[PDB]
């Protein structure tokens, strides 16, 4: 909840509530009660919706891929290296804090589309997919059927099209006491090579694939990944991203104006 | 007046002395003992030979050489021919027992080498030839030690004796999870283990199942300068502990 | 009917779920439990056990038992190096295949101290002093007995006690380290050097062998389950 | 063994956790902590509004 | 939970914490407090995830089969002799212990695919399957319709495609006080014949089949079996499988190197 | 089986929902929390901070 | 007749078994026993770290 | 609607299940129980009974 | 108004009947009665094992 | 649950546990404790799965 207004009458003193020294770096705790007369107002407004928890706690697409039901050579499955910088929306949000800590709520929205052919007599059964997570170091799949899909240890989800979207929870899997949103450092101790957040980045890959081919007719399924931070903790606020994003592995940008211009320094007709 | 090398073990008419030892490894911390009425299935009264069977039997010796890859002895059987143990073993369908294994080997202050003495329970072995199963004679030869090889074994029905895998498809250097001691000529003289009965059943037949295999593999090859005694033997001595038997009948094995 | 609203994740199959389920065999009377020796409760009780490290996994020796034999002999110079491998227990050709290594390869995160034990297997008439040392990552890798010695170390004299226990302590910027080789999570370097050449009398072997065992300390732990990269398969077996 | 918390109004709601890993729980939105003194007034020296920032 | 670190200062004694006799077979209880100075560190790390229970408790595919909706002569159903050695993943895990005891959580993932033809006017209804377990000694099915599918006693599961995957629980059905992972023994008392685990192996077969043919168009369904040990007990640890597997009924292997090689016994550049 | 009547909204995916869900990683031991300085609890603590205004955002 | 157990954290969760066969229950992961003394120090003779393994 | 998450095994038919189910015939008044002799409680009471063994099941 | 019964082991399970007709309930498998004396020893004359069936 | 085994030693009596008159129609309540020596065995086996209820209760 917000602070309510205090009743104010006229004043005559050597007290200077109106003047400070911004050079201090301290922000003024000046209310309207100073510098003007005010009535009394019991303010009930709540800041409940601007809590860090609520600002972040909302599913957001972070990526998506494709894969066919058919293809000789295996080669008809997809993968994606987990990371939250390939999407503009959420990245900018998470990047309003230097360090953060939170659990994640994974939600997948799987859909299938059928493409044009010549194939006839098609009466396709339900489609069942498989999303498999592979922690870093684990054996990665090669073809739509390499042994590794047994997931004897790697966790994964099986899902039949037509049902409620799949969903899981992930604990704070960070190595350090928190996730790093930025990293003004290098990977190797001789500053040679990778520079940027891209070095802290290392959370395994996600593998998708059709379990059953369905029919002989060509089909293309798409998997959408949705993150949703929970039980959040945030440290060190930062200036929101001004320039548009240019790369997923770094801060790179092309210089941008601070805002838009108007005619005079006096124009109320804002841009 | 002592040394944690000194050591005197006695069971029956047999007695063991240790002028150089480490300690005494004891199974999985479990010391052998007679089967309780709570863990039993066989309802007939068991026989407990005691002194007549729980004593020290000393198998045939083997010569260690600069090339010796290793040796092994399956166990339930190996004592199949030792006095009244082997006997009670032939007349009964069921039996269970613990053991006190004592491997002995001695050299001079000028010799050097190092042996690994382990007790692998349920040491199932593979065949030299993928398509078949290794014949019995290749698996165990009673008191006669079997040998590992410093290379791949060959065809028919032999065991894939290449030492690096202990014929079990594992990394020979990891056998150390099972009960073991090292005989490092430089500081050792003998190794002693106390294997308790270990199996997924209170009792078992003794000719159909080998609940564990003793292996003696040298990791540090034997060596010595010219003039030094050249024949360095290894001798295994084992003693059954708390042997019970059930299901008496005529003797043999099918 | 009690009003119900199904939530996402329904009719889903999660490998690592954990719900109750109907028994296909009702009132089944299970066979009573026995007391088999050597019960394990946690995979760590395993990794706290010593296993021989194939330190000399050099030039074809990985096919022989010599892979575990560290070569040592009488030298006409001081400070010569004996061996060296990186503290990368998870993905290092030397370690990764040990008891500790095997376990590690079933996870992705690790933290803790390590015990490296060395056993001198030369004639009882042979002598010598060695310098076992661990140098954290940061500078290069030690290439002199000096340099190596500026790190954490123990000087092992070979007397009646033929087994020396060096102890790599946990020292990292982060709590855990990746099981895979990531330079962010570098682990440092392990080296061994002659402190005082191997001295032997006449008629006694100059060259000997040292064995090395690796195992985890009581502060070791692991996280994040994953399949081992060590076992493959092409068709169902038969 | 459940728990009752008040709802967001201008009445409560019961709740039980069914999973073993706390990560499975829902976002805690009934939270309301706040310290602006970190970001504003981060001066080692306390400032009186009535007074000047230089004297 | 793990043990925390003890504060250590400098020492000067005849105490030899740094030297033992590995020949003992006893593993050293040496901490870093010995052989070096240390600060005090309250360690909170938990071993919770390395518990035998958690290491095994994760569904893993153990096998799978096929069967057509059509075929004259019956002959269009499948079967599989329960066993956990035809898959590399899980076998190696279970084989890290000599004896184990546990309940099993069965989960089946059934999918159907349609093959090419000439058939027309296909408007195929939902597919319903039947998985039937047959304890050893029970009467086994011959054709897609032999009386034995009545399962008057044998338990089985009926499932309609499109729904959540089928699942049951099995108690510890072992004869002895535990499951045996290895068996250095024979089947007959005259060491003649079968040698290996293959002798303890005997847990019945699993039969699958389409209940309804669906349409006249050719269809091929595949059943995937997933085990998942629960309430686990493990005894006598073993060296993980080094050599690759070669047979499902035995330990057979072809000799393998202990690890990979590097250039020198001094090369830090590991392989 | 306890009689159940599903209500509208079932099997639905609402971006801003808030239900419990199964953990893909059981008994995971999270890394202990540290005490990083300058923690934020609400986006307002931000907006109560001063920033320079580009008032003369005029002619280029 | 339910039961409350603590969750896995850095709060509890209620639980009831609905089936008659205990095999139907979920995996007990709140377990935490451990004895390394089986595998390490399986010597009949207790060893003092400060002392030598031969004297 | 009370939030629900269905688990695998749903809408499944397990021969050996054991759940409650709606009665097709409500408030039916069953015929009172009588006391027939020789009631069996377990199939073992059967097997504890002697029966003749065809030991000489030889040549026809 | 529920009821707790022990499970089949080598812990209990709660249970409530939701239907009005007892026929709707699940099979009672926690049952364990037994009288072999009906089928064996159905003699009006009690027989001592140590004794003979003719004297 | 099943009955456990009783510890049995050697005997010498006019007691005939080994002989009856099957012509009686009464089934013998002869355990292995008679006609042979036996150890003591606390038997935990349960007949739970052979109950009439369970024998029939399966679709
Ligand atoms: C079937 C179930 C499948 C479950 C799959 C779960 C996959 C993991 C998803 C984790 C998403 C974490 C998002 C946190 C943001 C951090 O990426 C950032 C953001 O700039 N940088 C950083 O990378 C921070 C550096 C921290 C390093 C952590 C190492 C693990
Ligand atoms: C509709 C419901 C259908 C339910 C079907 C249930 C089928 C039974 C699945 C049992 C799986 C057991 C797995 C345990 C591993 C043992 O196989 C091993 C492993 O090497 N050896 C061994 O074989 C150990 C020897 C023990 C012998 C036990 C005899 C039953």
């Amino acid at each position: 909840r917000v602070a309510d207004t205090v009743g104010s009458g006229p004043v005559n003193s050597e007290s200077i509530p109106a003047l400070t020294a911004a050079e201090t770096g301290h922000t003024s705790q000046v209310v309207p009660s100073d510098t003007m007369q005010t009535r009394h107002v019991k303010n009930y407004h709540s800041r409940s919706e601007s809590t860090v928890e609520n600002f972040l706690c909302r599913s957001a697409c972070v990526f998506y891929t494709t894969y066919k039901n058919h293809d000789s050579d295996g080669d008809n499955f997809a993968y994606w290296v987990i990371n939250a910088r390939q999407v503009a929306q959420l990245r900018r949000k998470l990047e309003m804090f230097t360090y953060a800590r939170f659990d994640l709520e994974l939600t997948f929205v799987i859909t299938s589309t059928q493409e044009q052919s010549t194939t006839q007599g098609q009466d396709t059964p339900v489609l069942t997919h498989q999303i498999m997570y592979v922690p870093p170091g684990g054996p990665v799949p090669t073809k739509v059927n390499s042994y590794s899909w047994q997931t004897s240890t790697n966790p994964s989800v099986f899902w039949t099209e037509g049902n409620a979207p799949p969903r899981m929870s992930i604990p704070f899997i960070g190595i350090g006491n928190a996730y790093s949103m930025f990293y003004d450092g290098w990977a190797r101790f001789d500053k040679q090579g990778t520079y940027g957040i891209s070095t802290l980045n290392s959370m395994g890959t996600l593998y998708m694939r059709h379990v059953n081919g369905g029919g002989p007719g060509p089909i293309v399924s798409t998997v959408r990944i949705y993150f949703k931070p929970k039980h959040v903790k945030t440290w060190v606020p930062r200036p929101p991203r001004l320039c548009q994003y240019k790369k997923a592995g770094n801060v790179n940008f092309i210089p941008t104006s601070v805002t838009e211009g108007r005619t005079d320094i006096t124009t109320m007709k804002t841009t | 007046g002592y040394s944690d090398r000194v050591r005197s073990i006695t069971l029956g008419n047999s007695t063991i002395t240790t002028q150089e030892c480490a300690n005494v490894v004891v199974g999985y911390g479990v010391w052998p003992a007679y089967l309780k009425d709570e863990e039993a299935t066989a309802e007939d009264q068991p026989t407990q030979p005691d002194v007549a069977t729980c004593r020290f039997y000393t198998l045939e010796s083997v010569m260690w050489q600069q090339g010796s890859p290793g040796w092994w002895w399956k166990f339930p059987d190996a004592l199949s021919n030792m006095g009244l143990f082997g006997q009670n073993m032939q007349y009964h369908y069921l039996g269970r027992a613990g053991y006190t294994i004592h491997v002995q080997c001695n050299a001079s202050k000028f010799h050097q080498g190092c042996l690994l003495v382990v007790c692998v329970p349920e040491a199932e072995m593979g065949c030299a030839t993928l398509a078949n199963k290794p014949d019995p004679k290749s698996l165990s030869k009673g008191e006669i030690a079997s040998t590992f090889e410093s290379q791949n074994s060959t065809g028919e029905t032999a065991v894939q004796a290449n030492v690096i895998n202990a014929g079990m498809g594992v990394g020979v250097g990891n056998l150390t999870i099972f009960p073991h001691q090292w005989i490092n000529l430089r500081t050792n003289n003998s190794a002693t283990i106390v294997m308790p009965y270990i199996n997924s059943v209170p009792m078992d037949n003794m000719f159909r199942h080998n609940n564990f295999t003793l292996m003696v593999i040298p990791f540090a090859p034997l060596s010595y300068s010219a003039g030094a005694t050249t024949y360095v033997p290894i001798t295994v001595t084992v003693a059954p502990m708390c042997a019970e038997y059930n299901g008496l009948r005529l003797a043999g094995k099918q | 009917g009690l009003p119900t609203l199904a939530t996402p994740g329904s009719n889903q199959f999660l490998t690592s779920d954990d719900f109750q389920s109907p028994s296909a065999m009702p009132q089944f009377d299970v066979t009573p439990e026995m007391d088999i020796p050597g019960q394990v409760n946690n995979l760590m009780e395993i990794a706290e056990v010593d296993s021989v490290v194939p330190v000399n996994n050099t030039e074809g020796k990985e096919m022989s038992i010599e892979a575990y034999q560290i070569p040592v002999q009488s030298n006409p110079t001081n400070g010569s190096q004996v061996f060296g491998f990186p503290l990368t227990p998870g993905a290092s050709s030397v370690l990764n295949r040990t008891l500790l290594g095997e376990i590690l390869n079933y996870y992705a995160h690790w933290s803790g101290s390590i015990k490296l034990t060395f056993m001198f297997c030369g004639s009882a008439m042979a002598t010598g002093k060695f310098l076992l040392a661990y140098s954290p990552p940061g500078a290069g890798a030690p290439t002199t007995r000096k340099e190596a010695m500026l790190g954490t170390h123990v000087i092992w004299d070979v007397g009646l006690q033929s087994s020396c226990v060096l102890c790599i302590p946990w020292i990292s910027q982060t709590h855990y380290r990746y099981v895979v080789m990531d330079e962010y999570t570098a682990g440092g370097y392990i080296t061994c050097w002659y402190q005082t050449n191997i001295v032997v009398p006449a008629d006694a072997q100059s060259d000997c062998k040292i064995l090395c065992f690796v195992s985890a300390c009581n502060d070791f732990s692991v996280r994040m389950l994953k399949d081992t990269p060590f076992i493959k398969q092409d068709n169902f077996f038969q | 063994g459940a728990q009752v918390s008040t709802q967001k109004t201008g009445i409560h709601y019961t709740n039980i956790n069914y999973y073993k890993d706390a990560a499975s729980n829902s976002a805690n939105r009934q939270d309301f902590t706040q310290d602006p003194g970190k970001f504003t007034e981060p001066v080692k020296d306390i400032m009186v509004k009535s007074m000047p920032a230089l004297n």
